């Protein structure tokens, strides 16, 4: 069930990926807004997640917009999963 | 607040319909389920954040009279069409299972997944390419599963639910 993900899981992924890429220490609080846009093709069940989340930055609660891209693709009888943080910026 | 999805598992005797269904319901391999018995199951599962109730019929055949099977075939929203990768005849039969579904639904575009089960076996007779070509010609997704190891079981059922969503 590894490609069945909830909004909260994708928001934690976004914060964790940002912290890794930018050597930051944002602490996830909650999701404020989410838009999920599914993109279907033959054997493709892909989703763009537009997330507004609250995270603590140096002890101060701030809002961030994150975009997470998820690919769920069947190739030669096998499910192929991919997740990437596309964008993370303060509001 | 559950979204109900009515699913039907079809395919030749012996391909693993019962084993696949029971892996999803009971999370273990039941390797000797009476090949003549049909049963339905109600599985509460969260898929992509949606709380779902999967109403699943495990069919035992398409010839013996069954009010329940006729009802599920007519009103079913999505179908797993299962063959075994070591049984060429089960793969050749897929055409006839798909034709029955298209006929009872009176539609060319019915949510389906082609499932090549027993992908644990070394005794493959149906090449992945051969199965993928058939699925592509039908416009239906293809996945290989093992009910024995539970490989691909969740993805087959989740894929069928995602196929139903595309069509709803
Ligand atoms: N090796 C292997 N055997 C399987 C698998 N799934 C089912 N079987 C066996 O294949 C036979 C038929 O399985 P069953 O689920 O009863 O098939 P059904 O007639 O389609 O319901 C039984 O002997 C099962 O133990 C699998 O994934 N791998
Ligand atoms: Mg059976």
């Amino acid at each position: 069930a590894s490609n069945s993900l909830e909004i909260e899981e994708l928001a934690r992924f976004a914060v964790d990926e940002h912290n890794k890429k930018e050597n930051a220490l944002l602490e996830f609080v909650r999701v404020v807004k989410a838009k999920e846009q599914w993109h279907f093709d033959y054997q493709q069940y892909n989703t763009m997640y537009y997330l507004t989340l609250e995270a603590k930055d140096g002890g101060k609660k701030k809002l961030y917009e994150a975009k997470v891209w998820v690919k769920r693709q069947l190739r030669m009888g096998s499910m192929n999963n991919f997740k990437e943080l596309q964008e993370f910026k303060p509001v | 607040h559950m979204t109900e999805y009515k699913l039907v598992v079809v395919g030749a005797g012996g391909v693993g319909k019962s084993a696949l269904t029971i892996q999803l319901i009971q999370n273990h391999f039941v390797d000797e389920y009476d090949p003549t018995i049909e049963d339905s199951y109600r599985k509460q599962v969260v898929i992509d954040g949606e709380t779902c109730l999967l109403d699943i019929l495990d069919t035992a055949g398409q010839e013996e009279y069954s009010a329940m099977r006729d009802q599920y075939m007519r009103t079913g929203e999505g179908f797993l069409c299962v063959f075994a990768i070591n049984n060429t005849k089960s793969f050749e039969d897929i055409h006839h299972y798909r034709e029955q579904i298209k006929r009872v639904k009176d539609s060319e575009d019915v949510p389906m997944v082609l499932v090549g089960n027993k992908c644990d076996l070394p005794s493959r007779t149906v090449d992945t390419k051969q199965a993928q070509d058939l699925a592509r010609s039908y416009g239906i997704p293809f996945i290989e599963t093992s009910a024995k190891t539970r490989q691909g079981v969740d993805d087959a059922f989740y894929t069928l639910v995602r196929e139903i969503r595309k069509h709803k």
